[PDB]
């Protein structure tokens, strides 16, 4: 069911300049925000502290604060050590967290990417390079694996702390996590690249959670030429999706965009192409192109 | 700095035990270690402490570390004259070679010899060889002072150890009037 | 399973002279360091390196440059020696795979002298034990006196029967300035060797006070009238 | 630049001319993370564009959402201009409500 992600983005431009920014996700809801200029980790949900006590949080936060400045310097030194093997600018990404399952089953991960390619993971008790990783990497890895303190801290976060913290998040934020927001659909069209043809767009917006079914229909039959765009986010934590069919001019009548979502009960949204409402909404949309 | 050692100087009688303090603020605090530095020489490793609450020992050296109080203590048992050299406390901020060492300014230990049978006496040289004086065998309380006058040079007190014999003694030397040197003594003195 | 050695032990510099000192190490250590030990301060990093060609600035880099020709060797250079300078320089090497394993060398003593001419070797004289002590204590101390040397770059040792002895010996920790007025004033140092009177009375036992002086190298030529104050041993042999 | 940004411009609600709405600009698939985004009403910068925090996805590619309150009309144009190192010239994408 749920994946917890801590995402770190670290940028090193030269010897002097660097910033680190982090964001935390539970499923597709954002729980935390940690900006380079902020000394503290910012809550983005009221239930972001999960079930941890004020001082439990500080123990977690203080450890991270010390980690941020220590990682920054450790990277700089690693560049100094790799005298021409690698050089600035440097982009590093860390993805760390937990995938929660039923019964307290839980899987942890800490993945590291260098210049956009996945290269290093923490596995068991130590750092590891993954297949296709560049070979110069291993020495840094050896250097880093000689630090059993770091190893013990990471093991605690992955084995125990993360599965514990997210159990608390899933509780304290249950209502937010299980909320249902209804899709709103509207039609439009543009001319196709092919002469004598149109592309019909069905816009679907403001729905939550993510799963959704959006198809063009002629009655019972489903139009196989339906193309589904990517899920695009709204700023109010809802999703947007559009399905585009291609038709011969004059074939639009009879067609309908049909939407299935969990927030609608068993009441699918059937939007008929030439409907009373499509006619009216279209009049409010006219523009000079 | 970020590493404070206390006191600056310590005086102990030979045979006794001495205690040296180290306080620090460095972070993270991966490990703390202790060095011995003899006069005109390098740093010798005594002991290395790694755990949150740790105790280590090396011959007559032992140390404890408190991670929580950011505090460390070095102990020397049955202090010898050889223990004279300055003592440096060092903290390392990483468990990897990417780290940096943070050095304390150190503590000078001064080990006073236990003079069991004092026999204060001044001796005359002579002044070998072919050209032509020692004040010795005094106890710990007696401290020699240098001459105000340019004319006579007086060396500060120092301890020799006759190991084969179970013996030790202090001594000071002067030169430029043997009966009158270095007034600033004890009357018990020879001649 | 080896050593880390700093050359030279002692260094005579002049104001504004370039300064060079070596450090070699056979522990197979990738990391190497240059610290400065100032009185009452503790070590400050000048330069360090992860390997050959690597020289990285530390907190005290200004005024110095360093070069690492190879893994075994790490040089530091003092660009312009200060007018009143007195410094100790400590080299250290470390394992890249074990932070704890760090070894130091025995250090380098720098004394900047304002004029070369000032430099003088010591005169060494040995003194026989005063007879009053023998009857009184049944012990006999020899006294050794090194006098008229600059800078305080000396190593005094005692020698009985062709061998050095560390027992019954005391040497002043601090040398005496012969003219405390003028900076760079020449130095005096005393040492004592105390043996049994029965050991001394025998004239088969040979007693030697040896002083190693570190002065002018053959490297820099000197142009003054009298004997060049070179690195030399001067000893007094008393039976 | 590590890669090239994909840009998608779209409104939060169905567009009704003269009625308040929210316009989104979703920039994806760009490397490195440094990026300059602005939203334009008739070629001029909108006063207060609000930015989501920079994040990334399973395939490591960075994404970010810019959004602003805007009113659709018959003749007012809306655009999202992206400045990135993977592009010599800035890239401007116009909002087109029909596609
Ligand atoms: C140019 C080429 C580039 C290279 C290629 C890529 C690089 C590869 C990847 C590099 C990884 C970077 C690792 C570097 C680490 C260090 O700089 C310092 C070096 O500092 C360490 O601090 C440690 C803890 O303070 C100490 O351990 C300490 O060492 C001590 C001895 O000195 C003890 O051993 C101590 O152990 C004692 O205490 C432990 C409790 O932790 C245990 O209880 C143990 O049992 C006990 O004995 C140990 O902690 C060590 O002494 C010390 O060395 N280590 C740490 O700070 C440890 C923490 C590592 C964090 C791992 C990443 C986490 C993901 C980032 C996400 C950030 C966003 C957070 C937002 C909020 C999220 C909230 C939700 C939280 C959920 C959980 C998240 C999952
Ligand atoms: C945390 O969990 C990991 C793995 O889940 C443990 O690390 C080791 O796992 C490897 C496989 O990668 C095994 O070969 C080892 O036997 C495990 N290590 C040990 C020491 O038994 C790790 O031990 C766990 N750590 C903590 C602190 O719970
Ligand atoms: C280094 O970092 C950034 C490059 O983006 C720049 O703004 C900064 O001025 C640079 N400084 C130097 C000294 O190169
Ligand atoms: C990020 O934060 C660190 C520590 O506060 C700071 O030194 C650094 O300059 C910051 N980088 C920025 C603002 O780009």
């Amino acid at each position: 069911n749920y994946t917890f992600r801590c995402l770190q983005m670290s940028s090193f431009a030269n010897r002097s300049w660097s910033r680190t920014d982090s964001v935390v996700w539970l499923g597709d809801l954002q729980t935390h925000r940690w900006s380079n200029d902020s000394a503290t980790i910012s809550f983005t949900k009221p239930w972001s502290q999960g079930k941890l006590s004020n001082q439990q949080w500080e123990k977690l936060q203080h450890m991270f604060q010390v980690y941020r400045v220590s990682f920054t310097r450790d990277i700089q030194e690693l560049v100094k050590m790799m005298s021409p093997k690698e050089d600035y600018p440097i982009e590093i990404q860390l993805s760390a967290g937990c995938e929660m399952y039923p019964g307290n089953a839980s899987e942890s991960f800490l993945h590291v990417a260098f210049q956009g390619k996945y290269v290093v993971r923490f596995w068991g008790t130590s750092w590891q390079t993954v297949p296709g990783a560049p070979s110069w990497l291993d020495l840094p890895i050896k250097v880093l694996n000689a630090d059993q303190g770091t190893s013990a801290t990471v093991q605690m976060l992955l084995n125990d702390t993360c599965p514990l913290f997210v159990r608390g998040l899933l509780e304290a934020g249950k209502s937010d996590l299980e909320k249902q927001e209804k899709p709103v659909a509207w039609l439009s069209s543009v001319p196709s690249s092919a002469h004598g043809h149109r592309q019909l767009v069905c816009h679907v917006s403001g729905f939550y959670p993510k799963p959704v079914w959006v198809m063009w229909m002629r009655g019972d039959q489903e139009q196989q030429g339906t193309h589904r765009g990517d899920f695009l986010p709204n700023a109010d934590e809802t999703w947007y999706l559009q399905a585009t069919l291609d038709v011969e001019a004059g074939e639009e009548a009879g067609l309908a965009c049909r939407v299935k979502h969990s927030s609608l009960g068993g009441q699918d949204i059937i939007l008929y192409w030439g409907s009373l409402h499509h006619i009216l909404d279209a009049q409010k949309m006219v523009w000079n192109h | 700095t970020q590493v404070e050692q206390s006191p600056q100087s310590l005086v102990v009688r030979q045979g006794e035990n001495s205690v040296l303090q180290c306080n620090y603020s460095v972070t993270p605090d991966n490990h703390l270690r202790w060095f011995k530095q003899d006069t005109g020489k390098g740093l010798v490793s005594l002991t290395v402490l790694v755990d949150q609450k740790d105790k280590t020992s090396n011959g007559r050296y032992s140390a404890t570390l408190d991670k929580d109080a950011k505090h460390s203590t070095l102990h020397i048992t049955a202090t010898l004259l050889d223990d004279t050299a300055t003592y440096i406390c060092v903290v390392g901020d990483r468990g990897s070679a990417l780290g940096r060492l943070h050095f304390g300014a150190g503590t000078q230990l001064i080990v006073i010899p236990d003079i069991q049978n004092p026999d204060p006496a001044v001796y005359q040289l002579r002044d070998s060889k072919s050209s032509d004086c020692l004040f010795t065998d005094f106890d710990s309380q007696t401290n020699v002072s240098q001459s105000k006058d340019s004319d006579v040079y007086i060396t500060d007190k120092c301890v020799l150890d006759m190991r084969s014999m179970d013996f030790k003694s202090n001594s000071a030397v002067a030169w430029s009037a043997c009966a009158n040197a270095f007034n600033n003594i004890p009357e018990d003195t020879f001649f | 399973g080896g050593i880390i050695t700093q050359t030279p032990k002692f260094l005579i510099g002049q104001e504004g002279q370039k300064l060079t000192l070596k450090c070699q190490q056979n522990f197979n250590h990738d990391t190497m360091y240059w610290y400065r030990q100032d009185s009452g301060k503790g070590l400050r990093l000048i330069y360090y390196s992860y390997g050959a060609g690597s020289t990285e600035k530390g907190d005290l880099s200004e005024g110095y440059d360093a070069s690492r020709e190879k893994k075994s060797s790490f040089s530091l250079t003092v660009t312009s020696a200060q007018k009143n300078e007195m410094a100790v320089f400590l080299c250290a090497s470390g394992s890249l795979l074990d932070v704890r394993e760090v070894f130091f060398g025995k250090g380098t003593r720098l004394t900047v002298v304002e004029d070369l001419k000032n430099v003088f070797p010591p005169e060494v004289a040995v003194f026989e034990p005063s007879e009053a002590e023998i009857s009184h204590t049944q012990k006999a101390t020899l006294v050794c006196l090194a006098t008229g040397f600059y800078p305080d770059h000396v190593e005094l040792s005692w020698w009985v029967n062709g061998k050095e002895v560390h027992s019954g010996v005391c040497t002043d920790p601090q040398p005496l300035k012969e003219q405390p007025a003028l900076n760079d004033s020449r130095y005096a140092l005393s040492s004592r060797l105390r043996v049994s009177a029965t050991f001394w009375q025998n004239p088969r036992n040979h007693f030697r006070c040896q002083v190693q002086f570190y002065g002018l190298s053959e490297n820099d030529e000197w142009t003054q009238d009298r004997a060049k104050p070179v690195t030399q041993i001067v000893s007094a042999e008393a039976w | 630049i590590q890669k090239t940004p994909q840009i998608q411009v779209y409104s939060r609600h169905p567009p009704e001319n003269g009625k308040p709405n929210i316009l989104n600009c979703y920039v994806t698939q760009f490397h490195p993370p440094h990026i300059e985004i602005q939203m334009l009403k008739n070629g001029k910068k909108i006063p207060k564009v609000e930015m989501s925090d920079m994040s990334f996805s399973k395939d490591w590619s960075f994404y970010i959402l810019a959004h602003t309150e805007f009113t659709p009309t018959e003749t007012d144009t809306y655009a999202c201009r992206v400045k990135h190192a993977s592009m010599a010239e800035p890239k401007t994408v116009y909002w087109d409500r029909d596609m």
